[PDB]
RNA sequence: UUAAUUUAUUAAUGCACCUGCAUUAAAAAUUUCGGUUGGGGCG
């Protein structure tokens, strides 16, 4: 019954759509894991819009994926899809952050709830954002509230804006240093009560979107050496404001 | 409805003739002059003009 | 039926407040009138039957008030006249 | 999904008191004060029997329990069943073959100059204008009023011709009498049971149109079938019914055959009508049904073929469109779907005129449609006349 | 608490019954819903959505055929009356569903796709891998709850493992066993969203009425 | 209302529902709006 256990589901994984290597390829992933627990994960990969060759490379990264058992899954299955994230929008969360399917339910609801609510974005917004962003649920609740409003109120810039973007895979420490200083340099400013005074406000790839080693040619242009300092200053400002008050 | 948290001076900021600020009047008066004298210097002044003072000793 | 303050001190808005049992709905076994009930019953009626070392014993132990539940009473009534022919 | 929702359904009963759970003791109610007491036990009362009987009040049996509940399921025809295939459906369970048009020598008894009324021209369309303009006190009248006037009183402009013919006071017209027949087909049970208005008797039997060559002809023909329609559809299911067949009459009844039947559609509503294409249903089923009622009662409840067959023509209408049906019945081994079978000559759509302007219309002041009937066919009542006096 | 409710019969005909609208009033008289009241009298049609009900002794796969396509006052789309055997019903109509087309329930699931005709009712499983279903249920035996409003359509798009998810026609992927019964071909009354009412009056005679004038912010 | 005092009440989770204590919101509740220049060209 052994031997005629491998058959019968690499006949179903055939009309799946695997290759007789890649299924032979699955048998030195299943440390600890039986075959039954095995048809039930893979199934349930493909079941929401997962083509047969990324599944794999997810799990190769995550070798410990496979030993969440069977009503957890199909209860995270749903309410994933619930968030429009099935049929190729899974699998950008799957490759960055692997850990999906095993943390837990609430910081997922607690991160769609203060997105969809406290910072009143839509239904479509979210899901662009969790498309998109995969790295928002991995950072804390107080500290994603706190970087929306920076852009709802110092930056100024609205809703679609910033779900377009991709806002909100960049962190506090980056967007603090390059927003204060081009407001400071008169380059940048806050939009009024209706907006702005004189100036144009430049978009966000000239601020954020360009790396550190592209940072010095295309963002700053003016002097190597002269960010550096307010790179640490500001890290002052951040350290004695942040105790004092 | 989003309400602040610490952030709560950075919002509704008013345009010409705005009433309550204090700090961001004499902000306002150095744009302009300032642009004429000094070209484009006028962005490497300000940052300076509004984090932090360098300290000196008289022993 | 009472009434709390807002941060357990005097000086703060005055809140009314309706302090409930938690209400388990366990079953029982009557030795005395062989048939199993189901039963609104709560903690300290179970406590009650352990510290009593009996359920029979529990409703022949405690006067009225103790009780005080009209079906309980009933039970007084109903096991008591089991014993009494 | 159920029909019905909750807040309309019977309303549960309250939950029981806990008094009843104890079987030490007696529960202490309100069956002493004769009035509700909420402070006092929920009594259960006996179930109540009512000892005497009463007319105004009497309750019937459960459909387990009467005298008749036989499992076998018959299905009964009326008045008021509307087929849905028509007469295709009407076909099979008569098993009966289609002819269109009278036959040859009912047209015959027309065509002879004397046969004909005087003024048959005119006294039609003194008939249409009395019952749809002149005779009530209303403008207008409804098709429940000058429906059961048009025939009746066509009827008796019919019945004028009686000095030519002196064999036409051989005939009555009973209204509200009902005949029953009932037949097998290929297992299950079928039944008519005829309640209309106007049939009109004779003593005499009517002869027999078809030959007997015409009748061996129609072994070949086969019953046209037709599915996914059940030839069962719209007919009454009862599963509590007597197999009878009835005349209608008793025994030594003068006038004792059928000779035509006044069927009518009598309602004011279009959707409380019957169609055209159900109405020839119906004239299938109850000329079968008063032969079948002699076929039973003149040769007995066996199957087989007639050596004498009786015939009944029936007279349809609406009020401005007429339909002519003559049935003819030769075979009573109805259980077999193969062998010889009936024949009826029908007539499809033969109105006897397009509109009545009870009410002049105006235009501009100059009339485009005066009052009286606009498309008067007399040819319909050639073909109603041909009908009365077949056999006479 | 005077609002016996109209919702009262248990016994399924298809003469149309009577109607007793509300106006928005609950079982309390409160509104909870703003905008409806009055309008042209109706009259209720029950439709039957479990299309797959199997008849009185006999079982398996029977078959139906198309009487009438009438248009439903308290529907957006087209119903038919559809009759088989000795029972005829209230279903809703498919797109190119004329009056005497050749219909078929079913329940049976194949080695091998079966090929939809127009207008055929079939479990979600023996139908093919991207075939446009109509009225699906949610767990097996329910009835039609799901899409019915007109040419209102969705795709089946994969099935793994005795599982097939449909497609919503808002794009809400949702999870259903493949034994549900599902009618496929389009839904009538295509041309139902390219509708222009024209006057203020036309859906004041549908039954809705106008909105409140505050202005919100 | 981004005034003060509150979260009993509904909505969520915390150590299937219920119940007992917490957190974040929604709905609100209660109470007030000093004095001296009021038209000011806006301290
Ligand atoms: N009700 C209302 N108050 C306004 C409006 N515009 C301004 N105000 C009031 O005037 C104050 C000052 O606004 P200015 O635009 O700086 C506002 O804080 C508000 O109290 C408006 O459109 N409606
Ligand atoms: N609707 C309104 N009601 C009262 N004051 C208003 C107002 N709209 C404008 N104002 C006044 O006029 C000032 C200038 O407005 P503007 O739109 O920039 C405001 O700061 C306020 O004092
Ligand atoms: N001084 C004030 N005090 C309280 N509410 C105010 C206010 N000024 C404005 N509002 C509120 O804000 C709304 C819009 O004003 P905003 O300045 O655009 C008003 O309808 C009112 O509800
Ligand atoms: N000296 C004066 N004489 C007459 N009316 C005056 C006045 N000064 C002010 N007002 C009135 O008071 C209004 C003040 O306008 P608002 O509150 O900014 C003026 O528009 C005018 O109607
Ligand atoms: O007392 C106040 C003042 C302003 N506001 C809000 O601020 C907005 C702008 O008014 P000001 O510029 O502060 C106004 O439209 C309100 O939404 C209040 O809610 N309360
Ligand atoms: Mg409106
Ligand atoms: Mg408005
Ligand atoms: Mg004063």
């Amino acid at each position: 019954q052994g031997s005629l256990e491998l058959e019968r589901v690499m006949s179903s994984l055939l009309d799946m759509g695997f290759s007789n290597a890649h299924i032979n390829e699955l048998l030195s992933v299943r440390r600890g894991a039986s075959l039954q627990q095995l048809l039930d994960i893979i199934s349930e990969f493909i079941l929401l819009g997962l083509n047969p060759e990324p599944v794999c490379v997810v799990l190769k990264k995550s070798p410990q994926l496979l030993k969440l058992p069977i009503m957890q899954m199909r209860k995270r299955s749903s309410y994933l899809q619930k968030l429009g994230l099935g049929e190729g929008k899974l699998k950008r969360v799957l490759y960055c952050c692997p850990e999906i399917f095993t943390m837990r339910q609430q910081d997922i609801n607690d991160t769609v709830r203060l997105l969809k609510e406290k910072c009143l974005f839509t239904v479509q917004q979210v899901t662009k954002i969790l498309h998109s962003c995969p790295s928002v649920l991995r950072e804390d609740l107080g500290q994603l509230e706190y970087k929306f409003q920076y852009a709802y109120f110092r930056m100024g810039i609205k809703h679609p804006d910033i779900v377009k973007s991709e806002y909100l895979q960049y962190s506090l420490t980056k967007i603090k240093q390059r927003h204060i200083y081009l407001e400071r340099l008169g380059r940048y400013q806050t939009p009024d009560k209706k907006g702005q005074t004189q100036i144009p406000n430049p978009l966000l790839k000239d601020i954020l979107r360009v790396s550190e080693a592209e940072f010095l040619a295309r963002t700053a242009c003016t002097s190597v050496e002269e960010f550096q300092v307010f790179k640490k200053l500001l890290a002052r400002e951040e350290e004695e404001s942040e105790s004092s008050t | 409805a989003t309400v602040p948290r610490r952030h709560r001076y950075k919002k509704k900021w008013a345009a010409t003739e705005p009433k309550f600020p204090a700090v961001r009047l004499a902000l306002q008066n150095f744009d302009m002059t300032y642009s004429v004298q000094f070209g484009d210097l006028w962005p490497s002044i300000r940052v300076s003009l509004l984090s932090e003072q360098k300290y000196g000793a008289l022993v | 039926l009472g009434q709390i303050y807002a941060n357990n001190d005097k000086l703060s808005k005055r809140l009314k407040k309706v302090w409930k049992p938690q209400l388990f709905e366990r079953e029982f076994y009557s030795e005395i009138l062989d048939k199993k009930f189901t039963v609104t019953v709560t903690m300290r009626t179970l406590d009650l039957i352990d510290e009593a070392y009996g359920l029979d014993f529990y409703i022949l132990k405690t006067p009225k008030e103790d009780l005080c539940s009209k079906f309980g009473m009933d039970l007084k009534r109903g096991m008591l006249l089991r014993l009494a022919r | 999904y159920e029909w019905g929702v909750r807040s309309t359904r019977k309303s549960e009963p309250p939950p029981l008191d806990r008094v009843y759970e104890i079987p030490g003791l007696e529960p202490i109610t309100f069956a002493g004060k004769m009035h509700f007491v909420p402070w006092l036990a929920r009594p259960i009362f006996p179930p109540w029997d009512r000892g005497y009987k009463d007319p105004r009040f009497y309750r019937s049996p459960p459909l387990h329990e009467h005298p008749l509940y036989k499992d076998q399921a018959c299905y009964i025809f009326h008045h008021r069943c509307r087929l849905l295939e028509g007469v295709k459906q009407a076909l099979w369970l008569t098993k009966t073959k289609l002819i269109e048009g009278l036959p040859e020598k009912v047209l015959s008894l027309v065509d002879d100059p004397r046969n004909h009324i005087e003024n048959q021209d005119e006294c039609v369309l003194n008939v249409i204008s009395h019952a749809r303009l002149w005779q009530t006190t209303e403008e207008i009248p409804k098709r429940e009023t000058y429906c059961p006037v048009i025939v009746d009183n066509l009827i008796q402009l019919c019945k004028s011709q009686i000095l030519k013919h002196p064999s036409l006071a051989r005939r009555i017209c009973v209204q509200n009498s009902t005949f029953s027949a009932t037949w097998n087909r290929e297992s299950l049970l079928l039944q008519v049971r005829g309640s209309g208005g106007a049939r009109l008797s004779t003593k005499d039997p009517l002869p027999t149109i078809a030959s007997r060559e015409e009748i061996e002809a129609t072994k070949n023909h086969v019953l046209e079938t037709f599915y996914p329609i059940s030839p069962i559809i719209d007919l009454h299911e009862c599963n509590i019914y007597d197999v009878k067949n009835d005349t209608g009459f008793q025994e030594g009844y003068p006038y004792p055959y059928p000779h035509t039947l006044y069927l009518l559609d009598k309602a004011n509503l279009r959707p409380h009508r019957l169609q055209p294409d159900q109405l020839r249903a119906k004239m299938i089923l109850f000329a079968f049904g008063s032969a079948l009622a002699q076929a039973r009662l003149l040769y007995g409840n066996d199957a087989k073929v007639l050596e004498q067959p009786v015939v009944v023509q029936s007279v349809g209408t609406d009020g401005r469109v007429f339909h002519f049906l003559v049935f003819q019945l030769n075979t009573t081994d109805l259980d077999c779907n193969e062998g010889v079978k009936n024949l009826a000559w029908v007539d499809s759509d033969q109105l006897l005129y397009q509109h009545f302007w009870c009410l002049p219309v105006i235009k501009k002041r100059v009339v485009v449609e005066p009052v009286g009937p606009v498309g008067f066919k007399p040819e319909t009542f050639r073909k109603f006349l041909a009908l009365y006096l077949h056999g006479a | 608490a005077n609002f016996v409710s109209w919702k009262s019969r248990t016994k399924y005909t298809i003469t149309p019954v009577k109607m007793r609208k509300s106006g928005g009033r609950d079982h309390t008289g409160r509104i909870r819903v703003h905008g409806i009241g009055g309008g042209h009298k109706q009259r209720y049609r029950m439709i039957d959505f479990l299309r797959f009900r199997p008849e009185e002794t006999k079982s398996g796969p029977f078959e139906e055929k198309v009487i009438q396509v009438r248009y439903d006052p308290c529907r957006s789309a087209d119903i038919a009356l559809v009759a088989g055997g000795s029972r005829k019903r209230w279903i809703i109509a498919t797109e190119n569903m004329q009056a005497g087309d050749t219909i078929l329930n079913s329940n049976h699931i194949g080695r091998m796709a079966v090929a939809a005709r127009e207008g055929d009712a079939h479990p979600l499983g023996a139908l093919p891998v991207g075939t446009l279903i109509n009225n699906v249920e949610s767990e097996p035996g329910r009835g039609a709850q799901y899409i019915r409003a007109a040419g209102t359509c969705g795709v089946l798009l994969r099935k793994v493992n005795g599982t097939a998810i449909i497609q919503l026609p808002s794009k809400r992927q949702m999870q259903v066993l493949e034994t549900c019964v599902a009618t496929v071909g389009r839904v009538s009354n295509v041309d139902h969203n390219k509708r222009v009412i024209g006057k203020a009056g036309r859906n004041r005679w549908l039954g809705k009425r106008p909105n409140s004038g505050r202005w919100h912010r």
